[PDB]
């Protein structure tokens, strides 16, 4: 029968590690890099664009930085097309929570129930997994402001500021060195592409290859704004940190 | 070799080895006998034990009042295919108030193994079983394969060391065809014919099973002490 | 079933409810509690259809624990009735439809301050600074209209709670077997032992 | 609007001895106001020593018995030929009318038989499954006349000892299977007189640990 | 549906799917539970190569599963979180129906049940986990702890660890651990936790986590400073 | 649930010492109106048996295919078909009447009333009764109807109990038979004069008798017949 | 149907009758309306006869698998909610019951629960169940203290049901009584009302609306 | 890989085959019919000594006239107990009696066949169920993931199975006592045991008709040890 054709998506390995987790892992560290900083007065989402062509519409595009609510915002590393499928999943759900208690989503509940999902592709159905790994930065009134990471695997963890797909090690490593738990969001943005510009397998940084967000209580008091950078915008904050 | 992993698939030469593997599991089984007149038909069945301390696995089942069976490999795929026949026996007497034919009854196992060698996933019934039945055309006698093939004989038998019951009763035809009236010396017959296929072991007490169905003689077993006398 | 009472002051909620359970012409009980903590801030009393009543509070007090015990979190009281009113909302359109009213009291703790909720069965959510369901409202409705003060303590609301316990067992067909009072505010929930 | 039921009337009755049982029943069948049969019997031998009747709606009766009949052929199969004891058969018969309940079988059920320690016994049962170990039961549309009259004469109801100021009750004893079957013919001599939907025949099957024995009596045809 | 017949018997009686999820868990952070006289103590190491961590917001290691149950674990997290899910609905629907909490068994023998189920349904793999259960039963002051596993085995033990250089750790406990005399207050028995975390972790910074269960559900988890003490103590008393 | 809409009159029979005769008319009422006249409904199944139906006509056409098909199937791997493995009249019985039961227990029952006539293989006389209700039955005389009204008090004068079987012959049965349809004639207002009736014998075998009519009968009296009292012209 | 049940000082008295009816017609006067669930656990039975007896046989069945599973007698709150829930499922199709699920388990001492074919289940110290109760009620609650002796609350059940069985059409027969302790329940015998009335009516000198 | 219901060119389903592999290294199982009881003794096997023994649960109750002993892949008899549990109690309610051991015992077989491409592999488990009933008395059956099952007068089932069952052929007679078939389990748990045998790392249990199923108390059984030794010792 159909047997001989099943690659079996859903098994252990004989070291107890799950075959196609590992491998989407790898897929993913050759995406394009994705930085996130968590400051005491906002977030920052940073995140490099896959080798840009001149030719490519810049300003009406979106590839790296989502909106899952007014409140959270993801950032992505793998399949695009993947991580889609996930984030209406994700903007649903906190529909379906705003429905029904009549109060936004807690970060780590949108979190959990997005990595759960991730888990059940890893251990049953025989489908292959989500390619995909998620930065999620969000605020609530419980923990304020959050940022998560999710893998293929459907494992989640918290960070003060965290990098996912290509370079992370050496990513990590600068933001292990320059981070600080006082810092504000404008140093925040600094760090973020400092340590893009650093490990970008690119020539140099430019606006064209960047895509840029903030979430800040920057707005009128008592309330959170988020901030998808413009093009011009990402041009004017890299020259008026002296990148360019 | 390659054309083994299941029932689906044909070998180069036309065969199916999964049927062929099912049909293995019977020449392991324990040996079986089966033969009629045109008054009575008779089973007998050598039973096997596991050791001295262990009971022996029964080998003979009832089906109805008027038929029944006797197995030789995997018992529990026995069990399936008896308890089918059951079922099939009593729609036949519930709806049509109609004693089911020997005939019918073949007809009936042999779809139900088919079914099992022409789709994925499943496999081949592991047993070989001897049906004997009184109807409204007389006595008869069964031989169902899990390959499907159901075969209506004056006698037969199955397992290991069939061949030496299977060719003292092609000897015998003529004589124990015409035992009409008399049971007692047709399970005569029937054990002098299972006695062929005998290595090491003879025919004890709680070792032989006897049935018997006819005119007037519902379908009954003897085991234990009511077999000492054919022994 | 039958009488469920709710009072809001400046500082805690208090439900009031009837003790009896009839059936037929005999009173089955006399000290029946109709009401569930569904978290350590939040009660819910109920009245309405027998068995219905007893297998929805208690339903959705799993449902709240499940959360509490999921998050580490207690749920704030508006969150909980929106839970409650959905519930009910889902059940108005089904095969059989549970045929119970709430009263939902509660303590944000952080907000601060008490709220009533009053809940149909349809899942008509409103909240209130006081509520009643079934006939009761026909007479304590106006009568708070009259007494209540929104900055009153509990003392005072215990006081006007009285006067209407008073009125209903004066005016009410039914001996309704006097009511088990609760109150919710930023110590939690405690029973009024003396009423 | 069709209406899936249906009356054939007729009436059973079962009284108990100390080593016998006897389940009667009236051989006529009918509809309304008409005669289907003089002679269709309700009362069946189910095996094992069990004689059961389901009477009332006939389809219903016939179906009943039909799978218990049924259940006592698969409880051989299931269970090593073990014989099933009376109690057993009045427990598996609950569950076969109670598995329609919401639909059920118009029928008021008899069983009779001997229990496990050869005392004679007699089950019955109500539509939906509810049922009693009794002494004595009359079932069916001349229920209401025949049952007080066996409480009266089975079971001695209101009968006090002579001269003892109704103070002393009559004494329960057996009764022999020559007295019990006058009792039987009486009741249904007597039924068959002032119920419409009762008579042409008189059925009786006996239980001992012999067997079942069947007995034949005439009744009035008007 | 995916039918796949993942977990299988090999010819020498092993079921791989089963046994590679015990690498899984062999791989897993160490986890600890030790119950003294009054209590039971829940250890878990927490690995240092992730630095920029938040502490406030990452799951924690040890998860309630009722007021006066706790869960932990090693192995894969994500196949953790439905076990501890589908444990926290059987803790209120028990509760639902049979009117008294969960005991620790019961909770143990339904988790481990579950575990079972995923290692002979087709389609699924099993769970790459093995956990640790401790609490105490509804008005009762006996303390309990049980492991479960992959296979869906479960037991119960005086002191257990399970996860990476578990086998080091158990050595530890298997001769500082008196059956006769259990750690007789909270302080014994979580200094015994710490003692057997310190052959493993590395430093005792934010590396442990230790959580206590008394009776009548008070469970409490310790902060930073509070297992920093006993670390500094068992030192001090170790250069001897 | 169902109203029945073209509907079958009585069917009649009894039992007589070699065997069984069934006679039913061959008018398609459609309520009041009278409205079709060549409906065939006694159905032989074999050589042994004959199925009488009255009542709903859509229903009974149904009927007569499942009897069709159900002879076909019998005949498939059944070398006996036309000898020991033939149908029998109480195999095609159990059959209608299981299907019978099962379709009033569906609510949807097959609007009918059924005598199934014939001769079983051991010569014995077989006749027995099925209608919509599942309702089983059997007797000397079976009739449905206004037949079980009328023709059964007849019949009976004949055959009254077991015993008087062995004792009546074919040429006394049929005549009972065909008097009994006559008295249908008069007195049914669903009755027409033309019927079918079949003989099923052990010895002689089946005798199906088509296109008959009621005759010898009384009408002259009713030239008598003024007003309805004090009418003298 | 009259039922009763009472928690006093010495543990718990059930007392029954035994009639059941088919409209006006007595259908029996032996009926058993008690089931012995297990040697700690008593079910009173009230309305349908068939719904009763089958779902509080069924209950023992249910409560056989728990201490099975549990290795530990099932709790008398336990035993009455998975009856309760059950009824409730059925809520609607038409059951009908009235019963109480008495018992003794060391959690809980002696234990009443009041459950009804509506869903209604409550816990309690009296009550009386069937188309009788409040004759029974009128007779128990004016002559109950919780310091009744074994004795006499064994009487007082007796007395109450004797009550509703006279003025009852559809009460009577013979009454069934039953004591329930730390040890278990303990049967206190088959009482006919055909001698207990006469016998009560001449001991105690009651009943004088009577014909002597 | 190849489908999970194959037949191997002997004759044999292979996973069948495989998980008789799987029993073989479970640990001890033994059972003795007598006609004064049948007793069920096991090996507990605990893996470590801070594992407390008296958890270990390989002796079993399926109702009070029936009892189960286990051996191999044990947390794959679960769901055979829970429904050999459910067949007893459900026969009691449908017939109102006790369930003959040898319907109880073909109820669980029934089980065992059901896997392939029902569950996804045969158990890892065999069981010995012992019982009493009024019709055939006391009984020990030997239930395999084969759906077959043999009664036996004495069965050894797991690691040492095949040495203690040559000493069950010696040992056993149609005369023995309650009180000689708990010595004589004890006797052959000791000898194939790798571990000293005590009253902590062994169980025993029996089902007799007037008490029925009991799994004996650790003071009970090392009497019995105490008993057993002092006897070997007295030739
Ligand atoms: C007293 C006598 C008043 O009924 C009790 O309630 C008694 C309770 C009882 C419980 C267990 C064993 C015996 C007696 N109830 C009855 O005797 C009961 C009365 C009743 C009849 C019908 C009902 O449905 C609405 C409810 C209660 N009698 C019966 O159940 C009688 C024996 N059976 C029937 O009426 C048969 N019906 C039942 C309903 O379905 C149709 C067939
Ligand atoms: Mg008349």
């Amino acid at each position: 029968g159909s047997r001989r054709y099943d690659s079996r998506t859903t098994i252990f390995s004989p070291e107890g590690r799950l075959y196609q987790v590992e491998y989407a892992l790898e897929s993913i560290s050759h995406a394009g890099t994705a930085i996130g900083i968590m400051a005491s007065d906002g977030i920052v989402l940073a995140a490099e664009r896959k080798v840009t062509s001149t030719l490519l519409e810049q300003d009406t595009s979106t590839e790296k930085l989502y909106k899952l609510n007014d409140k959270i915002a993801v950032a992505v590393a793998g399949l695009t097309a993947d991580a889609e499928i996930l984030i209406n999943t994700a903007r649903i759900h906190a529909q379906n929570y705003l429905k029904t208690y009549n109060e936004d989503i807690p970060v780590e509940i949108l979190v959990r129930r997005l990595s759960d999902i991730k888990q059940g592709y890893t251990q049953h159905g025989g489908l292959r997994p989500f390619g995909v790994s998620f930065i999620y930065a969000g605020y609530d009134d419980r923990y304020g402001y959050q940022l998560y990471t999710s893998n293929p695997s459907g494992n989640y963890t918290g960070w003060k500021a965290i990098s996912v797909g290509a370079n992370t090690s050496a990513a990590q490593t600068l933001l292990q060195m320059d981070y600080k738990d006082d810092m504000k969001v404008d140093d925040a943005i600094e760090l973020a592409l400092k340590t893009l510009s650093k490990t970008t397998d690119s020539s140099a940084l430019t606006y064209d290859r960047l895509e840029f967000a903030t979430i800040r209580k920057g707005a009128n008091d008592g309330e959170v704004y988020q901030k998808i950078f413009k093009p011009q915008e990402i041009k004017d904050i890299l020259v008026k940190t002296g990148i360019t | 070799n390659n054309y083994d992993g299941d029932t689906v698939t044909f070998s180069p030469t036309g065969r199916l080895f999964q049927v062929e593997y099912a049909l293995e599991a019977i020449k392991q089984g324990s040996v079986t006998v089966g033969l009629r007149s045109n008054t009575h038909a008779v089973l007998v069945a050598l039973k096997r034990n596991a050791d001295e301390l262990s009971s022996y696995q029964k080998k003979i089942i009832k089906c109805d009042e008027h038929m029944g069976l006797s197995l030789a490999g995997l018992a529990p795929d026995a069990r399936v295919l008896s308890n089918y026949l059951r079922q099939q026996c009593n729609y036949s007497s519930l709806v049509f108030n109609r004693k089911l034919a020997v005939e019918r009854a073949g007809h009936l196992l042999c779809d139900k193994a088919q079914k099992n060698t022409q789709s994925y996933g499943g496999r081949p019934y592991g047993v070989g079983l001897l049906i004997i039945g009184y109807d409204k055309s007389g006595a008869h006698l069964l031989e169902f394969q899990p390959s499907g093939n159901v075969t209506e004989l004056y006698g037969t038998a199955i397992g290991a060391r069939s061949q030496g019951a299977k060719t003292y009763l092609e000897r015998t035809l003529d004589t124990f065809i015409k035992i009409d009236g008399n049971p007692d010396e047709l399970i005569k017959a029937g054990v002098e014919a299972i006695s062929q296929s005998l290595r090491d072991e003879s025919l004890t007490v709680d070792n032989l099973s006897i049935a018997i169905v006819g005119k007037d003689t519902p379908f009954t077993i003897y085991d234990g002490e009511a077999v000492a006398k054919y022994i | 079933m039958d009488i469920i009472l709710g009072i809001r002051v400046q500082d805690s909620v208090i439900l009031a409810s009837s003790k009896a359970v009839t059936r037929g012409i005999s009173v089955l009980k006399d000290s029946d509690d109709k009401t569930r903590q569904l978290s350590p801030h939040t009660l819910m009393s109920f009245a309405g259809e027998a068995g219905d009543t007893v297998q929805f509070a208690e339903y959705i007090q799993a449902n709240i624990q499940l959360y509490s015990i999921r998050e580490d979190y207690e749920l704030s009281p508006q969150a909980v009735s929106s839970f409650v009113r959905q519930e009910l909302a889902k059940s108005i359109r089904s095969r059989r439809p549970y045929q119970v009213n709430v009263l939902i009291g509660g303590y944000d703790k952080k907000k601060n301050k008490p709220e009533l909720y009053q809940i149909d069965y349809l899942g008509t959510k409103v909240e209130l600074p006081y509520g009643a369901h079934g006939y009761s409202g026909f007479y304590t409705f106006s009568l708070l209209d009259h007494h209540y003060r929104p900055d009153m303590t509990t003392e005072e609301g215990l006081d006007l709670l009285k006067l209407c316990v008073q009125e209903l067992e004066k005016r009410m067909p039914m001996d309704f077997k006097g009511v088990i009072v609760k109150i919710v505010d930023k110590d939690g929930i405690r029973q009024v032992d003396d009423f | 609007q069709f209406n899936p039921y249906g009356d054939n009337g007729g009436t059973i009755l079962g009284i108990a001895g100390e080593d016998f049982a006897v389940l009667a029943g009236d051989t006529r069948n009918i509809t309304d106001y008409s005669i289907n049969s003089r002679y269709e019997p309700k009362v069946f031998d189910c095996g094992d020593n069990i004689v059961m009747s389901a009477n009332g709606f006939a389809a219903d009766g016939d179906a009943l018995v039909k799978r218990f009949k049924n259940s006592v052929k698969w409880y051989h199969f299931d269970h090593n030929d073990k014989k099933l004891s009376i109690n057993s058969a009045a427990r598996n018969i609950q569950h076969l009318l109670y598995g329609k309940r919401f639909f059920p079988y118009y029928v008021h059920t008899i069983i009779a038989g001997l229990d496990e320690d050869g005392k004679g016994a007699v089950y019955s049962f109500d539509p939906v499954g509810s049922y009693e170990r009794e002494q004595c039961r009359a079932g069916g549309a001349a229920a209401s006349l025949i049952m007080p009259f066996l409480d009266n004469q089975v079971n001695f109801k209101n009968q006090y000892e002579p001269g003892t100021n109704g103070k002393v009750k009559k004494p329960l004893k057996y009764l022999s299977v020559e007295e019990v079957i006058k009792l039987v013919r009486d009741s249904f001599t007597s039924a068959t007189e002032r119920h419409i939907q009762v008579g042409d025949g008189l059925e009786i099957l006996i239980v001992t640990k012999d067997g079942v024995r069947k007995e034949f009596y005439e009744l009035k045809r008007d | 549906g995916y039918d796949r017949a993942l977990s299988i018997f090999s010819p020498d009686g092993h079921i791989f799917q089963v046994e590679y999820a015990l690498e899984a868990v062999k791989r897993g952070t160490c986890a600890v539970g030790v119950k003294g006289k009054n209590c039971v103590v829940l250890g878990c190491e927490r690995r240092s190569t992730l630095k920029l961590q938040d502490t406030r917001i990452t799951p924690s290691k040890v998860s309630k599963i009722d007021s006066h149950v706790v869960l932990s674990f090693s192995g894969l997290n994500a196949d953790s979180r439905i076990l501890i899910e589908k444990a926290r609905v059987e803790a209120q629907s028990h509760r639902l129906t049979l009117e008294d909490p969960v005991t620790v068994e019961y909770l143990t023998r339904y988790v481990a049940g579950v575990q079972q189920r995923y290692t002979q349904s087709g389609g699924v793999r099993p769970f790459g986990v093995s956990t640790l259960i401790a609490g105490f039963d509804p008005r009762d002051d006996e303390p309990k702890l049980y492991q479960t596993e992959p296979s869906g085995i479960y037991s119960s033990w005086s002191a257990q660890t399970i996860g990476r250089n578990s086998k080091t750790v158990r050595e530890f406990l298997e001769k500082n651990y008196d059956r006769k005399e259990p750690p007789a207050t909270v302080e014994e028995c979580v200094k015994l936790t710490v003692r057997s975390l310190l052959e493993v972790v590395q430093t005792g910074a934010k590396n442990i986590e230790i959580t206590v269960v008394k009776p009548d559900s008070d469970i409490v988890a310790l902060s930073s400073e509070e297992i920093n003490q006993y670390v500094t103590q068992i030192e001090q008393e170790k250069q001897e | 649930t169902q109203q029945p809409i073209v509907t079958g009159t009585s069917v009649i029979s009894m039992k007589y010492d070699n065997g069984v005769i069934i006679a039913a008319d061959n008018l398609g009422s459609y309520g009041s109106l009278l409205r079709f006249n060549g409906v065939e409904r006694l159905i032989p199944v074999g050589d042994n048996t004959v199925v009488g139906i009255s009542g709903d006509i859509s229903d009974m056409q149904h009927i007569e295919r499942l009897l069709k098909d159900l002879v076909t199937e019998n005949a498939y791997d059944n070398p006996l078909a036309d000898a020991e493995e033939a149908l029998e009249p109480s195999y095609i019985f159990e059959y209608l009447a299981t299907v019978m039961y099962q379709r009033r227990s569906k609510m949807n029952p097959l609007w009918n009333a059924i005598i199934v006539a014939g001769v079983q293989s051991n010569g014995d006389q077989f006749l027995r009764y099925v209608n919509l209700l599942g309702v089983t039955y059997s007797s000397p005389t079976l009739a449905t109807g206004f037949g079980a009204h009328m023709a059964n008090p007849l019949l009976r004068k004949v055959v009254d109990r077991e015993s008087d079987i062995p004792k009546t012959t074919v040429q006394v049965a049929e005549e009972a038979i065909v008097n009994a349809m006559r008295v249908l004639y008069y007195r049914d207002a669903r009755s027409s004069r033309n019927f079918s009736l079949a003989i099923i014998d052990k010895n002689t075998g089946l005798t199906f008798k088509k296109n008959l009519q009621v005759e010898n009968m009384k009408w002259d009296f009713a030239k008598d017949i003024k007003g309805y009292g004090t009418q003298k012209i | 149907t009259t039922t009763l049940a009472f928690r006093f000082q010495g543990g718990i008295i059930v007392a029954v009758d035994s009639r059941a009816t088919a409209g006006n017609w007595v259908a029996s006067q032996t009926v058993k309306k008690v089931i012995e669930i297990n040697p700690f656990l008593l079910g009173t039975m009230a309305g349908g006869v068939a719904d009763c007896q089958f779902w509080e046989t069924w209950l023992g069945s249910q409560c056989r698998l728990h201490e099975l599973r549990e290795k530990e007698r099932i709790s008398v709150a336990a035993a009455s909610k998975i009856l309760s829930n059950l009824v409730y499922q059925y809520k609607g199709a038409g059951l009908s019951m009235g019963t109480m699920i008495c018992g003794y388990t060391r959690k809980e001492g002696p234990t009443i629960y009041y459950v009804d074919s509506d869903g209604t289940r409550l816990k309690g110290d009296i009550f009386c169940v069937g188309s009788g109760q409040t004759f029974a009620y009128g007779v128990l609650d004016s002559n109950y203290k919780w310091d009744l002796s074994v004795e006499d609350a064994l009487y007082l059940g007796k007395r109450s049901i004797l009550a509703a069985a006279h003025r009852d059409a559809y009460s009577g027969g013979s009454v069934n009584l039953y004591h329930v302790t730390e040890d278990g329940w303990i049967y206190h015998g088959n009482h006919d009302v055909g001698e207990l009335f006469w016998k009560v009516k001449e001991e105690e000198g009651s009943f004088n609306n009577v014909i002597g | 890989d190849r489908g999970v219901s194959t037949f191997s060119p002997e004759g044999r389903l292979f996973q069948v085959e495989y998980s008789l592999e799987a029993i073989k290294l479970g640990s001890t199982a033994i059972g003795i019919a007598t006609k004064e009881g049948v007793v069920l003794g096991v090996e507990k096997r605990a893996t470590s000594p801070l594992l407390e023994s008296d958890s270990i649960e390989k002796i079993v109750e399926i109702d009070r006239h029936i009892g189960c002993a286990m051996s191999g892949l044990t947390a794959d008899a679960r769901s055979m107990i829970e429904h050999a549990r459910t067949a007893a109690v459900t026969h009691n309610l449908y017939y109102d009696e006790d369930i003959n051991v040898e319907s109880l015992t073909q109820s669980v077989c029934d089980l065992a066949l059901r896997f392939g491409e029902l569950m996804s592999r045969p158990f890892g488990v065999a069981l010995l169920i012992a019982g009493h009933d009024a019709d055939d008395g006391y009984q020990l059956f030997h239930a395999e993931p084969s759906g077959t099952f043999y009664r036996y007068n004495a069965k050894a089932i797991g690691s040492g199975s095949e040495g203690a069952q040559a000493e069950l052929l010696n040992e056993w007679h149609s005369s023995l006592t309650l009180k000689e078939a708990e010595l004589l389990v004890l006797k052959i748990l000791k000898q194939v045991m790798e571990e000293k045998l005590d009253e902590n790392n062994a169980q025993l249990s029996c089902i007799t008709k007037q008490d029925g199923f009991k799994i004996y108390d650790n003071e009970k059984t090392a009497e019995l040890i105490k008993e057993l030794k002092e006897k070997e010792a007295a030739e």
